[PDB]
């Protein structure tokens, strides 16, 4: 049926240029309105504009008029957005939508005629950071002098992600690893902890695990308490 | 400008339950309005398009009333799969505005954290920087409030929260507060404390650590 497939994600320094694409299939690109939506991590949807690559006519909201441009080639049905200097607070994902059209189009499309994305790409992501690519630096959290709790502190990594696994895969119950946080440094940080009974410190051995591919660190931690 | 109110801003509901979403304009706008699901990491679905229409593939314990500057969102009976934030958005004008979004997430009895903290790793200060954690397990309603201390001083500023998505299993939240200090300020100062305020606890919890001992 109808397909959107947006480009691969992104990572760039604040002030590079950037084009992302969707390229759709399934349906007439000339004559359907198509546009982008940016959701910035943890926050809801902000609709930025919307192309008829048909006759090129664009609308923008004024929050994102000036800061980047929508545009199309219908010849190879891809629906473009473009930024000339990235800031960090641009770091999001962004989402192409088809924005359809349901209803009779009674009265020359003035009534019973309503517009709504119906069909959506996957997204693309970007990463707006001065920071070059990093692997972590991982610290033990250690459990104090019948339920303990102990972690490791994975941190100053980029870019995403980081997979955390502990005594290799063996011990799940009980684990939460926190969603990664971009810290003013331009690098990211979580952590990962696991509650135990306090009676299985002394019989116990516990390990961190950590992947992160981007830079090719495997790293296993032992955490002891003291 | 057309902006989009949503009430309520967040909603705990069970299995079964009817609940209603109402979404107000700050302008007549007709019947031009859609209502769209969104899930963790996935891209939003349309569920209703001209404020009263169902889009095709969306079951019928969906559905939308309203015209002018009121409308709702109702589902009849809630099933595991509508745990989900749900987004109206105006197709009255441009710029085609959404709402803020409401979080409809799991009801539960009340659960009072477990609170841990955590010093910094000797092996962390070899890098000039000082890092305490504090950590609350297993809590129920997602509300809370964490206030590190330092000899008593209040801190502001220099910590960042970090909350899991809700468990599938127990239906409760675990979030992690994070004191990030130079090494400097670290070793000037003595006793670390969490302070936490959370409905199941009749008193605020505190979890600390001296320095030296
Ligand atoms: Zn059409
Ligand atoms: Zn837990
Ligand atoms: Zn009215
Ligand atoms: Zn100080």
């Amino acid at each position: 049926q109808v397909q959107l497939v947006q480009s691969g994600a992104e990572v760039k320094k604040p002030g590079e240029s950037l084009k992302i694409s969707c390229k759709v299939s399934g349906y007439n690109f000339a004559s359907e309105w198509i546009g982008w939506v940016r959701q910035m991590p943890g926050k809801g949807l902000e609709w930025m504009g919307i192309i008829y690559p048909g006759d090129s006519d664009t609308k923008y909201s004024p929050s994102f008029q000036g800061q980047v441009i929508i545009s199309a080639d219908k010849s190879i049905n891809t629906a473009y957005l473009q930024w000339s200097s990235l800031k960090a607070s641009d770091t999001a994902i962004y989402y192409c939508a088809r924005q359809n059209h349901y209803g009779s189009g009674s009265y020359f499309y003035r009534t019973a005629y309503y517009y709504a994305m119906d069909v959506w790409g996957q997204g693309t992501t970007v990463t707006v950071s001065s920071a070059s690519t990093k692997g972590p630096s991982v610290f033990p959290l250690a459990p104090s002098s019948g339920t303990a709790a102990l972690g490791c502190l994975v941190k100053d990594y980029f870019p995403e992600p980081v997979t955390v696994s502990w005594n290799s895969g063996a011990l799940t119950s009980g684990v939460h690893t926190f969603p990664a946080v971009l810290q003013s440094s331009g690098l990211y940080s979580l952590s990962s902890v696991v509650t135990v009974p306090s009676s299985s410190l002394g019989t116990q051995t516990y390990i961190c695990n950590v992947n992160h591919k981007p830079s090719n660190t495997k790293v296993d931690k032992k955490v002891e308490p003291k | 400008d057309i902006q989009l109110t949503q009430s309520p801003s967040s909603l705990s509901a069970s299995l079964g339950d009817k609940v209603t979403i109402t979404c107000r304009a700050s302008q007549h706008i007709k019947k031009y309005l859609n209502w769209y699901q969104q899930k963790p990491g996935k891209a939003p679905k349309l569920l209703i398009y001209g404020a009263l229409n169902l889009q095709s593939g969306v079951p019928s314990r969906f559905s939308g009333r309203g015209s002018g500057t009121d409308f709702t969102l109702t589902i009849s009976s809630l099933q595991p799969e509508d745990f989900a934030t749900y987004y109206c958005q105006q197709s009255y004008s441009t710029p085609f505005t959404f709402g803020p979004g409401t979080k409809v997430d799991i009801k539960r009895t009340v659960a009072a954290p477990s609170v841990f903290i955590f010093p910094p790793s000797d092996e962390q200060l070899k890098s000039g920087t000082a890092s305490v954690v504090c950590l609350l397990n297993n809590f129920y309603p997602r509300e809370a409030k964490v206030q590190w201390k330092v000899d008593n001083a209040l801190q502001s500023g220099n910590s960042q929260e970090s909350v899991t998505e809700q468990d599938s299993k127990d239906s409760t939240y675990s979030l992690s507060s994070t004191l990030t200090l130079s090494k400097a300020d670290y070793e000037k100062h003595k006793v670390y404390a969490c302070e936490v305020t959370h409905q199941g606890l009749s008193s605020p919890v505190t979890k600390s650590f001296n320095r030296g001992e």
